[PDB]
């Protein structure tokens, strides 16, 4: 019939990109390894302190 | 007088959404082709297929 349309929803959208996360993963990896090693060493230095 | 006529309008669909994976309707003109138990070829725009 003689129409005039309304509106409808085109699904859903999300704020994600697949490259800034990659950098994030690599950085997390490097940082986590370095942190754990440093703090172990800090423990041994606690031992040598006194 | 005597009366003789049957004529129809073909403005487009009062449009409705269902999301059922078999509701199909044609925007703009064009019709469907359907075949009966005998293969008789009939034409329709009804979109309720199952």
């Amino acid at each position: 019939g003689w129409i005039g349309n309304g509106v409808y929803v085109s699904g859903v959208q999300r704020e994600y990109d697949a490259f800034i996360t990659n950098q994030l993963r690599g950085a997390q990896n490097q940082s986590s390894g370095l942190t754990t090693r440093y703090e172990q060493m800090s423990k041994i230095d606690n031992l040598l302190a006194d | 007088v005597k009366v003789a006529g049957i004529t129809q309008d073909f403005t487009d669909g009062t449009t409705t959404n269902t999301g059922r994976g078999l509701d199909v309707a044609i925007s703009q003109n064009g019709f469907f082709r359907l075949v009966d138990s005998n293969g008789s070829v009939f034409y329709s725009r009804n979109g309720q297929f199952k």
